[PDB]
RNA sequence: UCGGAGAAAAUCUCCGAAUGAUUAUAACCUAGACUUACAAGUCAAAGUAAAAAUAUCUUGACCCAGAUA
C-alpha cells in the first residue's frame, strides 16, 4: 500500500523513535502547583477534608434508604435456583451453516459447546441447554439434538423437518465432564455414572410430550402426531430415512459419552481405554 | 341519495335513481335517467342516511348530462354532488319534498357487492387513536412493575444473540 | 452398546422394538376430526407479526360432512370470499408456527359448534337487548 | 376494477352515527 | 374502649377481615364479600386480636 | 463498606442490600414499599393497594445500591420460567 | 410530632389528636396525575367481580418477636 512506501522514504524505527497513539494517556497531576496545590481539591477544613467523611448508605444520622424498606425474598435460593442457558434455532441454522456444528453425527452438548455455539458454565449453576423457538420460521434443517430443556413450538420446528430431539438431564458433576471432556481423561480416572434427576425434575423428564430421555417409548408416536396436526404439518415417518441409525443413536440413561461406558479409564498417551475386570466393581457401574 | 357513501371520495353521494319529467302526481311517466339500485351500506361503517328529494319542475328540460347508462353497474360512475346538479338547473328546479331514512349493513348488501357490483365487499371497523402514555424514562422512580408493559410492542420473549 | 440396570429396555420392558418411538401411529388419520392439510391453501403474509392465511372452498370441500358444511355457511358467512372460500387469518405472534396453529384450530371449533347443537340461549347481553328493543320499533312502525 | 377502489379510512358523515353505534 | 375483633367467614373458607366493635355492643356478624368463594357470605366474630 | 477486603482484596456485597431489592440486568432496582405488612386495620383500601405493588428506585438511589453490591448482582442469569424474564430489557427507549 | 383558626408566607395569637361513635360493610385490577430531598402520603377513567350505586361525618420506619392457615 501507500502507506508502507512512506516507511521507505522514513528513517529507521528504533527505540529511540517510539511514540504512543495520541490522546492514549492522559496526564496525571500532582498537589504542587497554585492551581491544583493549597487546600488540594478538598475543600475548607472539615470532616470531608481530613479523609474522615462517614461509610457509603450513612445518611447523617437517620435511617438509610436501604435500610428502612422492607426485607423481601427476591433472591432467595438464588444460588440453588438451576440456569439454562437458551439457544435458538436461528444459532444453530447459523452453526450448521457455516460448518461450525455438524449435522451428519449427533448433536449433543459437548459439539455445542466444542464449536464455540454455546458457553456453559456450571460454576455459575448452568445445567444445561434450552431450545428457544425464535428462528423457527427459517429453520430448514434435519439434525439429531439432546437438549437439557426443549419447547413446543422448539421441538416442532426440528421434528417437521425429520429430525429428532430429546431431552437428558446431566448432574452438576456430569455436566462438567461433557462441557470439557479432554482436561478430565488428563487427570487419569474413570469415567463416573450419570446420576439421575432429583425428584422435582424426574416428572419433566419421563414425559412424552418433552421428549423425555427417560419417557416412555411406546407412548412418543402419539406425542409426535398430536404436535404435527397442531402446528399443520405432516408427520415424517424416519424409519424409511437413509440415517436412520444416527438419528435414533441415544446414549444410556447412565452414560455421559457415547461410545465410552462408566468406569473406563481413557490413557490419551498410548491411545488405549483401560477397562475394569473385578465384579464388584463392574456391578458398581453397571448398575 | 344516499349522503354518505363513495368508499373512495369522502365529498360526494351516490344517486340510487333518478327519474325527470315526472308529470303530475303519476311517476310511472319519469323518464328514468338512473335504475334502481338496492341499498349498499358497508359492513362496520354505521347509519348510513339515505333521502328522497323532490323539486319542482317548472319546464321540460332535457338532462342530458344526467343520463345514466340503463342498467349501471360500474359504481364509480354513480358518483353525484347535489349542488352542482341544482346549481345547473336551479333556474327550473325548486325543492319541495323531503324523505330520509338511515340503514345498517345486511347480507342483502353482500348480495348487491357480489352480484351486480362485481367486486368484493369492504369492510370497516371501529378504531380508536391508541393510549397517550407519557414519554419513557430510564429510571421510572416510584412506577410500578406495569410500568415497563406500557412501552413494549411484542408480548413474546426474544433472546438476541443467543 | 453400554447397557445399564436404568436402560430404556429394562425400564419399559414391552416396547423393545429399536423403531417403536419413531413409528407412524396407524390410521389416526381419521379419528380426532382430522383435517387434510392438502386441500387447504395456506399462505403467509407479513403484515411486525407474519399473517398466516387458511382459505378453502366450504362447499366443495368433501372432508367436512355436508351437513356441517350448510350450518357453517350460514353461521359464518361473513367469513367466506366471493369466489366461495372460507377465509380466515391470524396475526397474534412474530411465528408463523403459532398463526397458522390458530388458523386450523378455529376450524375445529367450528365443526364442533356447527355439529353441537347451541341450544342455550343465555342471558341477553346489553347489545343483544339494544338490537331487540330498536328491532321491536320497527314494526310497529312497519305496521302501516 | 375501478369499482374496487377504496379509500383507506372512512369518513361517515351522519351527525347521529358515532350515538347510534353507542 | 373499643377492641379489635377477626370476623371469620361462615362459607367454609379460612377468609378472615379484621373489623372494631364496641366493647359493651353484642358479638358481630356482617355480610362481606369471599374471594374464594366469589360470593357475599356471613362473617362472624370468632376471636379478638387486639384492644385497639 | 469494605473496599479492599483482608483475606481477597476486593469490595465485598453489603448483603443488607442483597436481601431488600431486586436488580434488573437493564439496571433498574425493585423494592417494596415500607410499612406494607403493619398496622392494615387502619389503611385504608387504596392504601394498602399502593403498599402492595413493587417499585422501582431512582437514578441516585440506584447509583448507590450499584456501589453497595458487586459484579456478581449484575451478570445476567438464564432461569428456566423466570418471572422477571420479560423486565430484564428496555424497549422502545428514546432518552 | 402532626392537624384546625388568626397575624396575612419568617416568630407570634388560639383549639384539638395519638380517635370516636354510626353503619349499606366499601373487592380485585389498571390509564393519567397531585404531593415529595429520600421515606411516607393523596385522587382516579376504563375492565372484571359481588350486590341491586354508598361507607358516612367529624397517626411510628426497619429489624425482631408473635398469632392463627
Ligand atoms: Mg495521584
Ligand atoms: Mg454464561
Ligand atoms: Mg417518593
Ligand atoms: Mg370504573
Amino acid at each position: 500500500g501507500t502507506s508502507l512506501d512512506l516507511l521507505r522514504s522514513l528513517p529507521r524505527v528504533s527505540l529511540a523513535n517510539l511514540k504512543p497513539s495520541p490522546n492514549s494517556r492522559k496526564r496525571e497531576r500532582r498537589p504542587r502547583d497554585r492551581r491544583r496545590g493549597r487546600k488540594c481539591g478538598r475543600g475548607h477544613k472539615g470532616e470531608r477534608q481530613r479523609g474522615t467523611r462517614p461509610r457509603l448508605g450513612f445518611e447523617g444520622g437517620q435511617t438509610p434508604f436501604y435500610i428502612r424498606i422492607p426485607k423481601y425474598g427476591f433472591n432467595e435460593g438464588h444460588s440453588f435456583r438451576h440456569q439454562y442457558q437458551p439457544l435458538s434455532l436461528r444459532r444453530l441454522q447459523y452453526l450448521i451453516d457455516l460448518g461450525r456444528v455438524d449435522p451428519t453425527q449427533p448433536i449433543d452438548l459437548t459439539q455445542l459447546v466444542n464449536g464455540r455455539g454455546v458457553t456453559i458454565q456450571p460454576l455459575k449453576r448452568d445445567y444445561g441447554v434450552q431450545l428457544v423457538e425464535e428462528g423457527a420460521d427459517t429453520f430448514q434443517a434435519k439434525i439429531n439434538i439432546e437438549v437439557q430443556l426443549a419447547s413446543e413450538l422448539a421441538i416442532a420446528a426440528i421434528e417437521k423437518n425429520g429430525g429428532v430431539v430429546t431431552t437428558a438431564f446431566y448432574d452438576p458433576r456430569s455436566l462438567e465432564i461433557l462441557c470439557k471432556p479432554i482436561p478430565f481423561f488428563l487427570r487419569g480416572q474413570p469415567i463416573p455414572k450419570r446420576m439421575l434427576p432429583p425428584e422435582s425434575l424426574v416428572p419433566y423428564y419421563t414425559d412424552a410430550k418433552n421428549r423425555g430421555y427417560l419417557a416412555d417409548p411406546a407412548k412418543f408416536p402419539e406425542a409426535r402426531l398430536e404436535l404435527a396436526m397442531k402446528f399443520g404439518y405432516v408427520l415424517p415417518d424416519i424409519t424409511k430415512d437413509e440415517l436412520f441409525r444416527m438419528l435414533s443413536a441415544r446414549k444410556d440413561p447412565r452414560q455421559i459419552f457415547f461410545g465410552l461406558a462408566p468406569g473406563w479409564v481413557v490413557n490419551m498417551a498410548d491411545k488405549k481405554i483401560l477397562k475394569p475386570t473385578d465384579e464388584n466393581l463392574l456391578k458398581y457401574y453397571s448398575s | 341519495i344516499n349522503l354518505d357513501g363513495h368508499l373512495l371520495e369522502p365529498d360526494a353521494e351516490y344517486v340510487h335513481w333518478l327519474l325527470t319529467n315526472i308529470p303530475s302526481n303519476r311517476v310511472a311517466e319519469g323518464q328514468e335517467t338512473c335504475p334502481y339500485l338496492p341499498p349498499f351500506p358497508a359492513r362496520g361503517s354505521g347509519f348510513h342516511r339515505f333521502a328522497f328529494l323532490l323539486f319542482k319542475q317548472d319546464k321540460p328540460i332535457n338532462f342530458s348530462e344526467d343520463t345514466r347508462p340503463s342498467p349501471c353497474y360500474q359504481l364509480a360512475q354513480r358518483t353525484f354532488r347535489t349542488f352542482d346538479f341544482y346549481k345547473r338547473h336551479q333556474e327550473a328546479m325548486t325543492p319541495a319534498g323531503l324523505a330520509f331514512f338511515q340503514c345498517r349493513w345486511d347480507d342483502s348488501v353482500t348480495h348487491t357487492f357480489h352480484q351486480l357490483l362485481d367486486m368484493r365487499e369492504p369492510v370497516f371497523e371501529f378504531v380508536r387513536p391508541p393510549p397517550y402514555h407519557p414519554k419513557q424514562k430510564r429510571f421510572p422512580h416510584e412506577q410500578p412493575l406495569r410500568y415497563l408493559d406500557r412501552y413494549r410492542d411484542s408480548h413474546e420473549p426474544t433472546y438476541g444473540i443467543y | 452398546t453400554f447397557q445399564s440396570i436404568y436402560s430404556l429396555d429394562k425400564l419399559y420392558p414391552e416396547s423393545k422394538g429399536a423403531d417403536t418411538a419413531w413409528k407412524v401411529p396407524e390410521h389416526a388419520k381419521q379419528a380426532s376430526s382430522y383435517i387434510p392439510l392438502d386441500r387447504l391453501s395456506i399462505s403467509y403474509c407479513r403484515s411486525v407479526n407474519s399473517k398466516a392465511e387458511v382459505r378453502f372452498h366450504l362447499a366443495s370441500a368433501d372432508w367436512i360432512e355436508e351437513p356441517v358444511r350448510q350450518k357453517i355457511a350460514l353461521t359464518h358467512k361473513n367469513k367466506i370470499n366471493k369466489a366461495g372460500e372460507l377465509v380466515l387469518t391470524s396475526e397474534s405472534s412474530r411465528y408463523q408456527f403459532r398463526n397458522l396453529a390458530e388458523c386450523l384450530q378455529k376450524i375445529r371449533d367450528m365443526i364442533a359448534e356447527a355439529s353441537q347443537v347451541p341450544k342455550e340461549p343465555s342471558k341477553e347481553d346489553a347489545r343483544l337487548q339494544r338490537l331487540r328493543i330498536e328491532k321491536m320499533n320497527r314494526e310497529r312502525l312497519r305496521q302501516k | 376494477k375501478e369499482n374496487e377502489a377504496v379509500a383507506p379510512e372512512f369518513t361517515n358523515r351522519n351527525p347521529r352515527n358515532l350515538e347510534l353505534l353507542g | 374502649k373499643t377492641i379489635l375483633v377477626k370476623l371469620v367467614s361462615q362459607a367454609g373458607t379460612g377468609f378472615s377481615f379484621n373489623h372494631k366493635r364496641s366493647r359493651l355492643r353484642e358479638k358481630l356478624s356482617l355480610l362481606h364479600y369471599d374471594p374464594i368463594v366469589n360470593k357475599k357470605v356471613l362473617f362472624v366474630e370468632q376471636k379478638k386480636i387486639r384492644s385497639l | 463498606l469494605t473496599y479492599c477486603s483482608t483475606r481477597k482484596g476486593k469490595r465485598k456485597t453489603v448483603k443488607s442490600v442483597v436481601h431488600r431489592f431486586l436488580r434488573l440486568h437493564s439496571g433498574l432496582w425493585l423494592r417494596r414499599k415500607a410499612g406494607y405488612k403493619k398496622k392494615l386495620w387502619k389503611k385504608s383500601t387504596a392504601r394498602k393497594k399502593r403498599l402492595r405493588e413493587f417499585v422501582f428506585c431512582s437514578k441516585t438511589q440506584s447509583k448507590l445500591l450499584d456501589k453497595m453490591t458487586t459484579s456478581f448482582w449484575k451478570r445476567r442469569n438464564w432461569y428456566a420460567g423466570d418471572p422477571y424474564q420479560m423486565y430484564h430489557d428496555r424497549t422502545n427507549l428514546r432518552v
